[PDB]
């Protein structure tokens, strides 16, 4: 057996704030994938966050 | 994100531990109850109750202990 | 002191869902509006009336 | 709707392993009734009715032994 | 509202999963008590009475375990 | 006129209101299975009926003493 | 990806103990069907069903004491 | 005014007034039959009867049970 | 040698006791899935299982006792 | 407050999975790919599809 793989992820966050003033940002989401075998119900997700 | 405490980490343990069984024993259940009289089907699904009866078990014995020995604790500062 | 109550009100429903099954040469099965397997004797079909 | 079971599934393989003797027999007494006193009616009758009872037995017989190993696994899943 | 628990769920799985057995059983006896004595109905008749035997046995020792699971892990709250 | 409800009360509530029917589903279960008892499908039902009865009670009241330990336990420190 | 307990082992080792009596018996019963009258064929089907019986017999019987061994050990934890 | 009854009380005798008469058919087919042990139409009557009166007779004492232990458990947490 | 309690003392007193007990009940069980069926090896096995059964049980509930021993001591110390 | 979310996804698989054990002649067990041979008597490989 022989496999290969390649993956690639870009991610902007964009903040605005006044001049000495302190300020957060924070966000989470999930994605999720579909199981094969549609008739056997099942998917498979995960949680991206970023603060 | 959301918080999850020592007693989380504990019992998510277990469900991490047993990968699937979760699953198998609903489709077991399901391949049963279409033909209620097969000897496979009694003797996989007699298999799988038993083993998720005992997880259940073992994990929420093992949460109340662990919840004692920190009240005890908690007890002294007083 | 004085207190009223009046009510009002007007209902209905009318008509039909259909669902079913049919197999073929044992070796193809379809099925319409079913969220289920089918046991595969086919040529099997449901209208619900509701008036 | 027409379902059918694992028991039913054993019993109806005979019922169609046996291609026709349910029709056979029915011919043959008809014939030999008709005319009874022909021996080559009754030594043609002899043999259908006497496999016909043998068919029976058999089929009765594999289904109540099925029955009760379904049972005794059954009754290990308390 | 027809509110169901979860056993409620479970129990129901056999019925929906035994689709016609119910009618069938007592269609069968409905024709067999008129005719005791002709053997192709009462062949028919002892394997849908199996079949009901069996299903009725499944459905509530099923029921029975997932209740001693859910009493066991209330117990552990106090 | 209406009740006073403390917290407990709606912790209780929280249950009565979350099994809508079951209080009186139990009841008709058992006044038809009395009626004919020797009926399998009665009985199938009439055990999943009241067990699901049981696991309601025993939950709720469990759930009420333990919230009722934690402000026990809070008010003693005052003093 | 399968996931299996200790229950499951000590049940799957009868399964791969025995490596071909399930086929066996459906194959025996099979042609059996197609002749129920003749001697060897029934002499060979009691066999391979005896077997059988005893086989799923002995299964579910070990998984079972097993089964009440752990419930007795996880008991003492609390 | 009539002698007192509880809850488990007013259970129990929900299946007596359920099964009417059964506890007069019994002993009735009972004394037929004796009067008579060989015959055949009064066995298969008596069959039916005692199988119907010992399902009944089991049924009430298990429900009554559960009923006890499902209080037996509120009552221990007032304390 | 890592570190070891009394009670881990108390537990390992079972196991060294029984030196040979750990694995002979399973070579059994490997040569009775090869023939379920031969009264010889059945015979061996039911021993074999019920003596597992009994040290089992036996070695939880002393733990248990030494373990309520010391808890009542040390609660004195206040 | 204007809130805007957009979001698109593309995904796609395609091929065959094979894998199997056959016994020889009461001789040799043989197996392709398995992680823990099953060890089925007799023979049968089997390849697995989707799109």
């Amino acid at each position: 057996l022989e496999e290969k793989k390649q993956a690639t992820v870009v991610s902007r966050p964009v903040l605005l704030t006044q001049e000495n003033v302190p300020a957060i940002f924070d966000n989470n989401r999930t994605f999720y994938t579909k199981l094969i075998g549609e008739r056997n119900v099942a998917l498979e997700h995960v949680t991206y966050g970023t603060m | 994100t959301p918080w999850s405490g020592y007693l989380d980490d504990v019992s998510a343990k277990f469900d991490t531990g047993v990968d699937n069984l979760q699953t198998q024993v609903t489709e077991a259940l399901d391949k049963l109850a279409a033909k209620p009289s097969d000897p496979a089907l009694l003797a996989a699904y007699q298999s799988k109750l038993s083993e998720y009866n005992l997880y259940r078990n073992a994990q929420s014995n093992t949460v109340k202990v662990f919840k004692d020995i920190d009240a005890a604790i908690i007890q002294n500062f007083r | 002191l004085w207190i009223v109550d009046l009510n009002k009100s007007d209902l209905e429903r009318l008509g039909t869902s259909w669902s079913g099954s049919i197999t073929i040469g044992d070796k193809l099965g379809v099925s319409l509006n079913q969220s289920s397997i089918s046991t595969l004797d086919g040529s099997r079909f449901i209208a619900a009336v509701n008036a």
